[PDB]
């Protein structure tokens, strides 16, 4: 099982989300206040109430990714539903118990794929027993010693080591089979047709169910755009409603679905958004109060950037190096470009409109349009990417405001 | 008849940034209902001075749409100034609205009008409402004349003061605001 202490939770955070400590902090305080529970009895296993979180602040500084990530290391199943959607001011038809239904549909194509390296390496030593079986059969009547089985190997395990270097031969092996095929096929087959025997009844469900149930985490994005305070950001309280609908979810219900009936009850909720338009004080009271833990995030810096450009472990930048290396190019970003790199983000974000950390992403892939293209030429060649570089393909762009409008 | 404008005066001198306004609420032709009202507020973490001229519904109301849009762009008056104009010029209920809006920051200074104007005073003095001109005439007057001899804060105080002195619709009790 998972847990992690408060700080532990944080620290893996600072691994991919620069700054906003306060932020992290809370979310972890929610995720232990979580664990804690379990460890009680039955009374209070069921009278204490997922400490759901309200995420006030500007855009692109990481409310989402703070959640997204928290959850990945919780190893919780997770989904982010935009608040908008349930509005349909195009007037369609939106039901909110859907949300829970998709927090299962990952809670699966999550259980699945998170079962093919736990039970994959367990059955490449079971797809071999099925070819060292057709090239040379362990002659009828095994005289039980389990050590006269590694004794077929007296040539059998000479073919076992010869499966990795010489294949493409015509063979046929044992709703079963009885089929005559070929070996590089078949090798790619059995595998598949073997994960099946790696039992998938009321296990990939029931426990996938447990998934959601135990908990993930839903991040209800934008909540603020669904509540009133008049003028420009009120049509009707034909939005107020979606706060209502919502309630139950957060406030605790069962729900109908596909793989099994699910209990929202204990699910964790993380409600986002910026409120230049209203004020959290402005939710329906009901909601207001299921959002116990409130926290601010604040806009990142120039530095903050620079640092997001490199101190993220998946770093953007690196994404480059490696990507870029693949064509035979070392690439290497100075202190002093990683400086302008940011520097631009910030200047651009300040003239057009500011989209968050977001800009770096675009500013970059643009830096490289040159390199990133010609790359397969540079076969070995290496390049120095630095201020003086940067500014040559940037400055006038960033310069041209109205271009940036289009193309950054 | 109607309630008369309040007079309000903003000025920006030797890098101090200042807004004075009267309290006088002059109802009907001649009648006075109150002698004190706050229509000069501090907005955005004391970062901006804004005085309105008008009704405190209208007043309050505009103010937040200036807020909202100030956040909505991280400190750029001009920008938000504008995008309010658009908003005010268009809205059915405020587009008709008479008075204007004085907005200023650490740096710079703006008239903003129901009608979708946005104005920039060459000389760092703006002024609205009843006695406007009288105080404008005081403002510009002093700055030009005892810039050295007096302050931001001071010059504005005085604007109003003079106003109430020529002006029936302006009165001695002045509210004063400055940024840091
Ligand atoms: N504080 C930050 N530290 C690291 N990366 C960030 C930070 N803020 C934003 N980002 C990155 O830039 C984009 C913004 O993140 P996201 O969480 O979706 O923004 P927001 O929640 O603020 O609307 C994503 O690519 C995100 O991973």
């Amino acid at each position: 099982m998972s847990e992690m202490t408060p700080r532990e939770i944080v620290s893996e955070l600072d691994k991919h989300i620069i700054g906003q400590d306060n932020a992290k902090r809370s979310v972890a305080i929610a995720l232990r206040n979580r664990w804690r529970r379990m460890q009680l009895n039955e009374e209070l296993r069921h009278e204490v109430t997922p400490k759901n979180i309200l995420m006030i602040g500007p855009t692109g500084v990481g409310k989402t990714e703070i959640a997204r990530r928290l959850a990945k290391l919780a190893n919780a199943p997770f989904i982010k539903v935009e608040a908008t959607k349930f509005t349909e001011v195009g007037y369609v038809g939106k039901e909110v118990d859907s949300i829970i239904r998709d927090l299962t549909d990952a809670a699966v194509k999550m259980v699945r794929v998170q079962a093919i390296e736990k039970n994959r390496y367990r059955a490449e030593e079971l797809a071999e027993e099925r070819i060292l079986d057709v090239l040379i059969p362990p002659a009828k009547n095994n005289w039980g010693q389990t050590e006269q089985q590694q004794e077929p190997s007296a040539a059998r395990q000479a073919f076992r080591k010869k499966l990795r270097e010489g294949q493409l031969d015509d063979k046929e092996i044992e709703k079963q089979k009885a089929r005559k095929l070929k070996i590089k096929d078949a090798m790619k087959l059995l595998i598949e047709e073997e994960a099946a025997k790696l039992v998938n009844p009321e296990e990939l469900k029931q426990d996938a169910i447990d998934a959601v149930e135990q908990h993930g985490i839903v991040f209800i994005d934008e909540i603020d755009k669904i509540c009133k305070r008049g003028e420009s950001s009120g049509p009707d309280v034909s939005r107020e409603g979606v706060q209502r609908d919502l309630l139950p979810l957060v406030e605790g219900c069962t729900v109908s679905t596909k793989h099994g009936m699910v209990k929202t009850d204990h699910i964790l909720f993380i409600a986002s958004g910026a409120f230049q338009i209203a004020k959290p004080s402005d939710l329906i009271p009901e909601l207001q109060g299921r959002l116990p833990i409130r926290v601010e995030l604040q806009a990142l810096t120039t530095s903050d950037f620079e640092r997001i450009l490199t101190e993220p472990n998946a770093s953007i930048t690196v994404q480059y190096k490696a990507l870029m290396a693949t064509e035979g190019v070392n690439i290497e970003f100075t202190d002093s470009g990683i400086k302008r790199i940011a520097e631009a983000a910030w200047q651009v974000n300040e003239s057009t409109e500011n989209i968050g950390a977001r800009r770096l992403h675009t500013v970059l892939e643009r830096l490289m349009e040159e390199i990133s293209y010609d790359a397969s030429d540079l076969s070995g060649q290496n390049i120095t990417i630095d201020a003086d570089y940067v500014s040559k393909h940037l400055d006038a762009l960033v310069a041209d405001e109205d271009l940036s409008r289009f193309i950054l | 008849s109607s309630f008369h404008a309040t007079t309000i005066f903003a000025v920006q001198h030797k890098g101090r940034s200042a807004m004075s306004g009267d309290g006088q609420v002059t109802f009907g032709q001649a009648v006075v209902m109150k002698h004190t009202a706050r229509k000069v507020r501090k907005l955005f973490n004391g970062k901006v001075l804004a005085g309105f001229a008008g009704s405190v519904a209208d007043a309050f109301t505009l103010f937040e749409k200036f807020e909202a849009k100030l956040e909505e762009y991280n400190g750029n008056l001009k920008r938000a100034a504008v995008e309010l104009a658009k908003e005010w010029r268009s809205d059915k209920v405020l587009r008709k609205l008479e008075a204007m809006l004085i907005v200023m920051n650490q740096d710079t200074l703006l008239l903003v009008s129901g009608t979708g104007e946005v104005i920039e005073p060459d000389d760092g003095i703006l002024a609205i409402g009843s006695g406007g001109n009288y105080a404008l005439a005081a403002g510009r007057a002093l700055k030009k004349h005892a810039g050295e001899s007096m302050s931001a804060s001071e010059i504005a105080r005085a604007a109003l003061e003079t106003a109430g002195e020529i002006c029936v619709y302006t009165n001695d009790q002045i509210i004063l605001e400055e940024l840091e």
